[PDB]
Formats: structure tokens, sequence, C-alpha cells
RNA sequence: GUAGGAUAGUGGCCUACCAUGGUGGUGACGGGUGACGGAGAAUUAGGGUUCGAUUCCGGAGAGGGAGCCUGAGAAACGGCUACCACAUCCAAGGAAGGCAGCAGGCGCGCAAAUUACCCAAUCCUGACACGGGGAGGUAGUGACAAUAAAUAACAAUACCGGGAGUCUGGUAAUUGGAAUGAGUACAAUCUAAAUCCCUUAACGAGGAUCCAUUGGAGGGCAAGUCUGGUGCCAGCAGCCGCGGUAAUUCCAGCUCCAAUAGCGUAAUUUAAGUUGUUGCAGUUAAAAAGCUCGUAGUUGGACUUUG
């Protein structure tokens, strides 16, 4: 105890961090926000889509 | 005496090649009979118990040593393992499975017993030591 | 394999990268480029892994593809683009201008440059032969093809290219009594002037080179880069000069710097 | 593959060859005792490590004193001893380290210097101090009993700033007791 | 042979209950004692 | 060998014709391998012995063969075609199949984990700064293996020794105040998000039940000629042996010993100079062919330029 180490990075502007800072380091700072998915899902989406042709891809539920 | 020329190389390699089947040890294990042995190389083995069985203790001791006659599941031969322990006996019963391992003397008869090279380690997948201090209990009733 | 191996597995990375081997499962792989994959420095490990200006892989590509970094005066955008030796990279954004020249333990070293020095580079010539047409031209070991080639260059000879007008400024013939660097095997970085050269009909043909303080060591021609002509090399030499240290010797400057230090 | 697969890891001790001479076993316990061991894998890993610099010496003496590996190893290998205060100034030779013995190793344990030092009554009175966090080396807390002090360290052991010994609050079991006392 | 004399005198022998006692030290401080025992203060098991 | 054909190209690679060659005790050919090769691994005074399925490199395969399209690159199998072997669906007219990818299931066995999260790191790929990646990482299971390291410390009494006396040292579920993490938990930190660790408020030890185990106590080999039971029975015992009514060896209690968060039991190295090249033996212990010739093999006197 006593003492910690870590890193920092200081922007020029708030606007050049959201184009360099990855996306988790801004949602920690308030920056943006956290879009809540699930990868295995669309896995199972892609796999279902690809099995019907033009415009009824997205319909298929 | 041994062949010291700087060019016999061949000779000394050769004559130690034919020499080394000699060795009981070094023929034990390049000869492959292992593979034909009940346990076919294999530390342990499962088993059927096909009956239960008392086997007289050889000279100058007098004494009847219990094993038990086990068919191996994975080729189908029959062996002859040990029980130790005092009243272990009555921990196995007939057609049951029961884990087999040699008895410390690489497939050779150890004390007393004729003919014996294998011992019970498990019951009914429970150690005879853990039934032994009442540990564990088989399971069944 | 039935083709091309598009992945290099960390361990089989070359040494003189100085990967650790528990950053990953993988290191880049170079593209292909004027340098071969094994004598060659990506731009992903310059700027990360040499000048810190990246923090990790995703950060090359955002430097790269704001068309930040040029190499030999032109603009590269590929993370794994074989920057090797002799080249000069430049970062107009930072002011900073580096050439790729080998420290003496045989290692890619980023030798800041000045403004006037990053305008040309040393190239090695492989061959000279006549083209289609009959027009003669020279081919370099940085991938470089030159058309209309001075008449009195020949292989293994060394060109200064300005990266400006992109025409053979000089030239200096390989002969003995030149300056010159190893660029490849166990005395790769060391500088010394060329003494001597065995040549072996049919086989490779060996080039001894004694160095400034009268260390003498020896490789093959393929491993030779003259720096200039004489005694005195064209281009900047980092401090070491290609001056090789015994273990010994170089134990005795860290106690010493310890001690002042 | 896993790149975890490539993380190195070795042995630090052997066991003896005779499990059950008996000069081997006093000799042992006394050591033990003597520098309040916990068992003998921590004698056995100190004899395995003198073992090891034994040997690197032994090498370097067989080749010629003009070798250029003699040199440069040889004196690394003094300079590592002199380091941790095993040699002396004065013994700035190969052969000096081949009379190394147990009890050096033994004697730079930071628990040995603990109770040497005046700090603790007894050698395991200190094992205690230095596992409950009441000694640090310098600026750090070592809770090490093994940590093998330098020469250049050995005057900076002293008690951590958090203890209770070294300007630290008291311990819970005081505050306890004076809450108790209070509430009377 | 036969076989109904299997666990004949483990089950004659009359059954005697543990006396429990305080534990002795672990680790260290079990060494320490061992020490004290031996060089601070017949074999260690004799009859006397 | 010559001339062609085919191939990205060399070549009996193939065709026609011609010649009779090619390999072999310096082991060809054939057989065995519970044989992928190597970098390496274990053990090693030295030499050596054994192992190498597995994360790096090379090769090979995708149930068994064969054939082939596309393409710069495939004789591709998370591409196609056929046969064979298995096997799914069917409205019985057909149709669709390849986990030695990840997880998971069955079977086989002495023998081996979650049908989890994520592209944040490493790097790869596409039209692409942005998409995707069971490659890879993270966590779960995990006593394969490896590292550090608790389970008490101190003082005062009583008791017991050593250097009448008094200093030091050792014991006690005695009596005292101190120390502390296992645990628990605000928080912060950690992380792609969580979790663990590290840090830290509070809480958290007296039979500090916050209870250390696994094998032993005749010899080899550290430790009992203790007590009860059994009586050549039951059992022990790697080897030598113990047990037949007074058991140091069995079954128990007590005590003691070894290692100790580990320990016991069931191929291979060491020990083995019991495979001996270093370095063993052959009068009688196992071992000179009944005798001689003899090719290959192996081994062969001295002498040439010193001072
Ligand atoms: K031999
Ligand atoms: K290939
Ligand atoms: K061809
Ligand atoms: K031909
Ligand atoms: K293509
Ligand atoms: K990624
Ligand atoms: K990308
Ligand atoms: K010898
Ligand atoms: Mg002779
Ligand atoms: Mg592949
Ligand atoms: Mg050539
Ligand atoms: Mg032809
Ligand atoms: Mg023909
Ligand atoms: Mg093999
Ligand atoms: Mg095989
Ligand atoms: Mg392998
Ligand atoms: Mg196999
Ligand atoms: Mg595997
Ligand atoms: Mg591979
Ligand atoms: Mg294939
Ligand atoms: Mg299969
Ligand atoms: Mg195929
Ligand atoms: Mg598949
Ligand atoms: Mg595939
Ligand atoms: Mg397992
Ligand atoms: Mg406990
Ligand atoms: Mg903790
Ligand atoms: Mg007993
Ligand atoms: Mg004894
Ligand atoms: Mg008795
Ligand atoms: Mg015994
Ligand atoms: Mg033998
Ligand atoms: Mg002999
Ligand atoms: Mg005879
Ligand atoms: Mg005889
Ligand atoms: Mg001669």
């Amino acid at each position: 105890g006593g003492k910690s180490t870590g890193f920092g990075l200081i922007y020029d502007s708030v606007e050049n961090a959201k184009k360099y800072e990855p996306k988790y380091r801004l949602i920690r700072n308030g920056l943006d926000t956290k879009v809540e998915k699930s990868r295995k899902q669309m896995k199972e989406r892609k796999n279902r889509a690809k099995k019907v042709r033009g415009v009824k891809k997205t319909k298929a539920g | 005496g041994k062949t010291r020329g700087m060019g016999a190389g061949r000779k000394l390699k050769s004559h130690r090649r034919r020499q080394r089947w000699a060795d009981k040890s070094y023929k034990k294990s390049h000869l492959g009979n292992e593979w034909k042995k009940p346990f076919a190389g294999s530390s342990h083995a499962k088993g059927i118990v096909l009956e239960k069985i008392g086997i007289e203790a050889k000279q100058p001791n007098s004494a009847i040593r219990k094993c038990a006659r086990v068919q191996l599941i994975k080729n189908g031969k029959k062996i002859a393992a040990f029980v130790p322990n005092d009243g272990c006996l009555n921990y196995i019963e007939e057609n049951d499975e029961v884990l087999i391992a040699g008895f410390g003397r690489k497939g050779h008869a150890v004390g007393d017993i004729p003919g014996v090279r294998f011992k019970v380690v498990k019951v009914s997948g429970v150690s005879l030591l853990a039934l032994f201090k009442e540990k564990k209990e088989k399971p069944r009733s | 394999a039935r083709g091309l191996k598009k992945h290099l597995k960390r361990l089989n990375a070359p040494k003189h990268w100085m990967l650790d081997k528990l950053g990953g499962a993988f290191a880049p792989k170079p593209s292909s480029g004027p340098h071969k994959s094994r004598e060659c420095l990506p731009l992903v490990i310059i700027l990360r892994n040499r000048l810190k200006y990246a923090l990790t892989y995703r950060e090359v590509i955002s430097i790269l593809m704001q068309r930040q970094v040029m190499v030999d005066g032109k603009v590269r955008t590929d993370k794994t683009y074989p920057a090797g030796f002799m080249d000069v990279v430049t970062i107009p954004k930072t002011n900073e201008s580096f050439r790729l020249l080998y420290d003496t333990k045989g290692r890619f070293r980023l030798h800041s440059l000045r403004d006037e020095e990053a305008k040309f580079k040393l190239c090695k010539v492989r061959s000279v032969q006549f083209g289609q047409k009959g027009i003669p031209y020279l081919n370099t070991y940085d991938g470089r093809t030159i058309r209309y080639p001075d008449p009195l260059i020949k292989a293994n000879d060394t060109i200064k290219l300005d990266l400006d007008s992109n025409k053979i400024v000089d030239f200096i013939k390989f002969d003995v009594g030149n300056v010159v660097m190893v660029t490849g095997g166990r005395n790769r970085g060391r500088v010394g002037i060329l003494k001597n050269r065995e040549k072996h009909k049919g086989s490779f043909e060996t080039v001894h080179i004694q160095d400034s303080q009268g260390h003498e060591f020896a490789t093959r021609l393929g491993n030779v880069f003259t720096l200039g002509k004489g005694s005195k090399p064209w281009v900047s030499l980092p401090k070491g000069k290609g001056i090789k240290l015994s273990i010994i010797e170089e134990a005795r400057k860290r106690m010493a710097a310890q001690s002042a230090t | 593959v896993h790149v975890s697969f490539y993380r190195n890891y070795g042995k630090t001790f052997k066991k003896p060859r005779r499990p059950y001479e008996k000069e081997r076993l006093d000799a042992e316990l006394k050591l033990v005792g003597e520098y309040g061991l916990r068992c003998k894998r921590e004698l056995w890993r100190v004899q395995y490590a003198l073992s090891r610099i034994r040997n690197a010496a032994r090498m370097l003496l067989t080749l010629d004193e003009k070798d250029p590996r003699r040199i440069f190893e040889g004196e690394a290998l003094l300079r590592r001893m002199n380091r941790y205060g095993l040699l002396d100034e004065s013994q700035n030779k190969l052969d000096y380290v081949l009379a190394l013995t147990v009890e050096n190793f033994l004697e730079r344990r930071l628990q040995t210097l603990v109770f040497k030092t005046g700090m603790a009554k007894s050698i395991h009175h200190a094992r205690v101090l230095i596992r409950q966090r009441h000694i640090r080396v310098g600026r750090q807390v070592v809770n090490v009993a093994s940590f093998m002090v330098r020469v250049d360290s050995q005057k900076h052991i002293d008690f951590s700033l958090t203890s209770p010994f070294g300007g630290g609050r008291p311990g819970r079991v005081k505050r306890k007791n004076q809450k108790s006392a209070a509430k009377k | 042979g036969s076989l109904a004399r299997a666990g004949k005198v483990r089950g004659q022998t009359p059954k005697v209950a543990k006396q429990d006692k305080k534990k002795k030290p672990r680790g260290r401080a079990h060494k320490r004692m061992q020490y004290n025992r031996r060089f601070v203060t017949r074999g260690p098991n004799s009859s006397e």
C-alpha cells in the first residue's frame, strides 16, 4: 500500500479523443453509451438470414 | 580381447547390438511379449469378479490367502487378484466391478502367495482402504 | 500447405525485432515489398515498439491511415510495410526523420537525420543487364530498377539515390580500401575497411574487413554494403560507428557509468 | 496454441538420496531449529542454490585463467556474492566461492537479520513479525522470511510505517480492548 | 481353502476409543519443540 | 541410350525402338515397430541410457479409395462427382449427409474440463481506419506439474536442568496482556463487461474446535524388548522373515519416528564396471570353436631437412 501506478492520456480536445480513443474508454468517462448485444445471438441471426434471398432476409425472424 | 582398431567402429557397434539380447531386462522390453500380458502394458485394469477363492500359503508359512478370480473387461482374460488387509474379502461379491493393479514386482509373484501377481484396489468404484477404515461404504443395499 | 502462409507465429519472428514471447501468439507478418521479410522492420514495430507513438495495433492503423508517415519520400499506409536497411522514414508532423541502420549488436536503429541528409539514400546494385529494346538497366537490393545507368556501374557497387529526382547522383565501385558495413550474419552492424577479396569459383566470395581498432573479421560478399569511398562513409553512423566492443569492455563501461551516474 | 504454455518454471530443491541417515537428520534439524525454518524443504532449497553457485565456480576454475569467458563470468559471480554479503572484498577469487557453506546463505535471510539486528527477541519471533507485515526493506514492505537481503539494503531494515511498531495505529486487539475499557 | 474365517481376528478385537488430547503445534512450531527436545534438553520411545 | 508425347519445367514421368543393365555381409530385398521427423525432454562426474502424440519448423490426413471443377495458388473436403462403409429426413415420389475446428454427447477405456463471455490485447482477412475471426483472449472446472508461504509469538508464575548461591535454557487444555491473516465486507481499483489478485472502513483467535495429514516403529531404515486381543487361525511381509497361549513384525490403545499441505500404491533413468568405447568377464564360479586353412573385415617394422 501507500503507492499506485497507472497510465494517463491527455487529449487536446474532446473531439480528438472521440476519434482516437477506443470505445470502451469513452464509456468509462461518460462520453459514449453502451449498446447491449449478444454475440451468439448475432451469429445465429447471420446463419438464419443467409438461407433467404432478397429483401426477405431482414424480415426472417 | 576387445577389438581396438580405429577403423573397427562397425564391429564394436554390431557386437554390442547382438549381446544386449543376452540381458534379461533388455530382452523383456524389446521382445514385444509385454502386450500379451493380461494388462497389456497397463498399470491398472478393471474386471468382473468370477468367484471368491482361497490359496494355500507357500511353505514354511501356513495360511489361506484370500484371493478372487477376475476376468478383465478390456480383453476377457482371467487372473487371480489378492485381496489385502483383514476381513476385506467380505467387501467383495461375485460379478462385481473391481480395479486391479500389480503386486509390486512387475509381473512376478510376491511373498508366500503362489502364482499371484495382482491385487485388488477398488470394489464397486470404492477403494478397499476406505472400506477397511470405514471411511466409505459400498453403493448398494 | 496448399498455398501462401499469411500468419507469423511470435516465436518464429526474427530475433532482432525483440518481441516479448508472452506478448501474444502472433507477430506482424511482413508484407511483400522492397526488402525481405527476415531483413526488414515493419512500420507497426517502428511506430509502436520503437517510437512509442502508438500503444496498440489499432492505433498504428490510425496513424498510417492519416497519411502521416512516409518511407523513401512516399506515403505508406500498410501496417506491415517492410522498411529495411538505408530506408528513410519521415514524419512531417513531428518534424522527425530517421534512417534504418544496424547497431553494433545487429539490430535496426532509428538514427535521427537532419533535414538536408534525409533527401537521399544508399542502394546496393544487384546486377546490370540489357532489358527490352537493348536498353541497359540495373536493379538494386531494395527492389528498385533504374534504366540508363552509368556504364561504369557494375554489380555489388553502391549508388547514391536522390529521393526527389529519383536519379543516381553518385556511385562507389566495390573495391578493397573502401569503408563498408556488414548487413547480415554474425558480424551484422560492424563497420570496417575492406582489406581483401577471396574468390572461389562456383562458391561464395569471402571478404576480409578490418575494424578501425585493428579487429579483423570475415563475411560473405552478399552481406557487405559499401558506405563511402576511402575511409569516410557518405551517411551518418550511430554513436558506436560500427565498433563492436567485447563483453568485458562493455561491462567495464557499465561499471564506470554507475560510479559517475 | 496457448501463450501461457511458453511460461517457464523449474524446481528449487532436491530430496536426499538417503532418507534415514541419522547423522544427516541430526545436522539438518540443528540448522532448522537454529534459524527457525518451517521444514526441511527450506534448508534443501538453500543447499540446491549453493550447489548451483559452486558448480558454476568449478567450471570456471577448470578453464585457463586467461580465457575471456573465465574472466567475464568469474567477475560477475564474485560481484553477485559481494552484493549479498556472502564474500568479502579480500576474497576476490573463485576459490573462495567453493568455500561457501549453507550457514552463509542462511545468515543473509531477512528472518536471521531481523533477529540479529535487535528488532526481534528470538529467531522464531522474527518469523512471525515478517509474515505479519511489520518489517520493510527500505520503502517496500516484505512479508517473506526467505528474502535474501543485500549489503546495500541491510542498513535500511526497519518497521513498516503502517505497523503499530513503526508509527502506525495499534492493532485490533488493543483497539478493541481500549473500546471495552471506554465502555466501562 | 475355507473362506468362512475371513475377518476373524479383527472382529474379535475389543473396541477401544481413542483418547482426545491437545494437538501438537504445526509447521515451524513443531520443529521448534522437536529441536529443544533433542539438542537443548535411551531412545525417543524407550519404555523407561 | 535415341526420337517423341505430357508437364510450369528436369526426369522411364509416359510411348516406340534399342542395349543388358541396376542393388547387395560396407546387410540389398523382405519382415517388425504399441514408428510422423526435427528443434528438443528425463536422467546425467565423464562417456552414456531412455523418451520425443502435443502449442516452434517440416510433412501428412480430413470415415475408406478414386476423380475433378474453380482459381495466382487445392488433386480442397466447414467445394463438387462416383463407388464402398455408416447414417438422417420423407406425405415413401425423393432429398440431405462428414466435429482428427470450439463446446458437448455416446462408446472405448487405468486414463482427460464449460453445449460460458469477448474481439479489449496479439495478429489475420475483405471493397475495407469502421465488418468478421470458437484463430486468439477472458472466466469456469482443474492436488498434471511448478513457486512463495499460515496453523502461533512474547511475558509473568508453577515445575525441571545447566553454567548453598544466582544468572541463562526447557515444559504446562495454568494466568496475562500484544500481533495477525484465513474469513467477511463499505469502497476504490482491476476488466471489453465481470471475477480474482493488489489496496483498504468496519468485523474477525485461547482447548487461538480457525482441531494436519499420509505412511511407519525386528533388520535393510529414522522410530517401543509398552498394554489388551488373537494362537501357524486371522493377517503381515517389496527382500530376509513374523504368527503353533507370555507376538518388539498380525488386530487395537498409547507413545515415538519420517516427510509435511502434502503423502502412499501400481513404464523408464540412476544404482549397473550386472552390456563395460571410456570400462567388465571366459583354468576351476555362466563363458576358447576338436584342429588347421582361408576371402571380406580389422590390424601391420624401420628409413627421406636437421642444426
Ligand atoms: K558398448
Ligand atoms: K506444398
Ligand atoms: K518434364
Ligand atoms: K529416354
Ligand atoms: K483467385
Ligand atoms: K481483436
Ligand atoms: K480490420
Ligand atoms: K573409469
Ligand atoms: Mg592384450
Ligand atoms: Mg494449415
Ligand atoms: Mg552459383
Ligand atoms: Mg526426353
Ligand atoms: Mg517401351
Ligand atoms: Mg520416434
Ligand atoms: Mg503410427
Ligand atoms: Mg513430435
Ligand atoms: Mg499413435
Ligand atoms: Mg491435443
Ligand atoms: Mg504442426
Ligand atoms: Mg489435404
Ligand atoms: Mg471420425
Ligand atoms: Mg478430398
Ligand atoms: Mg468439419
Ligand atoms: Mg479445412
Ligand atoms: Mg487426469
Ligand atoms: Mg487446520
Ligand atoms: Mg489475503
Ligand atoms: Mg503397532
Ligand atoms: Mg533404527
Ligand atoms: Mg501382547
Ligand atoms: Mg517392519
Ligand atoms: Mg544383470
Ligand atoms: Mg560380471
Ligand atoms: Mg562344473
Ligand atoms: Mg564353467
Ligand atoms: Mg610404420
